């Protein structure tokens, strides 16, 4: 979120006066991008512990279970399991 | 180059418009003597900006870095560093201006 924008719509007389208000306007951004930043650290630490990218092989005995609910669907232009396609439309 | 302030005067004038001054001299029959040797300089103008000012132990500043030079010099004078760490970092935004 920009604090010079949002506070004051790009009109220099409000820009001015936060100039008196110092670090106000930047040190958000440096909580926001302190935010932002990590956030992609979750998702890198929760999802990636995995040193290589496996794929199963082309055929499937399991002994009788049957993954290919869960597994990676190969048409879909996304490679997805049919379960995560329903969360995609359940959640918004 | 570092410049010291000479002196601090009351001036209390705009100046507007100027020119140098010149040392010449006479000289006598040949075939009036003026114009001696060769003369040359710099002239440029200045403007508000803002800089980040390394200074040393002693306070001779040698790096001085402008912050609206390029997008480049921009970025360092919000991290206030010379160095520049492996990264990217986000300089200030950029708005499209109506016509
Ligand atoms: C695993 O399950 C899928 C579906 O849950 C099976 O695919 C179905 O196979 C039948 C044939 O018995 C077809 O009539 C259906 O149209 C298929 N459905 C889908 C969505 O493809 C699959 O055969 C099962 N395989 C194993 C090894 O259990
Ligand atoms: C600086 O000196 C200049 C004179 O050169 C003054 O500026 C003039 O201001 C009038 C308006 O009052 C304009 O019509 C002129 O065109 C300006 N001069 C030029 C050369 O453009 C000015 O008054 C002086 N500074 C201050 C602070 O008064």
């Amino acid at each position: 979120v920009d604090c010079t924008m949002y506070i004051c719509g790009d009109s220099t007389e409000c820009s001015n006066l936060l100039l008196q208000y110092g670090s106000f306007c930047t040190q958000l951004n440096r909580a926001l991008t302190g935010i932002a930043v990590e956030q992609d650290k979750n998702t890198q630490e929760v999802f990636a512990q995995v040193k290589q990218i496996y794929k199963t092989p082309p055929i499937k005995d399991f002994g009788g279970f049957n993954f290919s609910q869960i597994l990676p669907d190969p048409s879909k232009p996304s490679k997805r399991s049919f379960i995560e396609d329903l969360l995609f439309n359940k959640v918004t | 180059s570092a410049l010291e302030p000479l002196v601090d005067l009351p001036i209390g004038i705009n100046i507007t418009r100027f020119q140098t001054l010149l040392a010449l001299h006479r000289s006598y029959l040949t075939p009036s003597g003026w114009t001696a040797g060769a003369a040359a300089y710099y002239v440029g103008y200045l403007q508000p900006r803002t800089f980040l000012l390394k200074y040393n132990e002693n306070g001779t500043i040698t790096d001085a870095v402008d912050c609206a030079l390029d997008p480049l010099s921009e970025t360092k004078c919000t991290l206030k560093s010379f160095t520049v760490e492996k990264g990217i970092y986000q300089t200030s935004n950029f708005r499209v201006q109506p016509t």
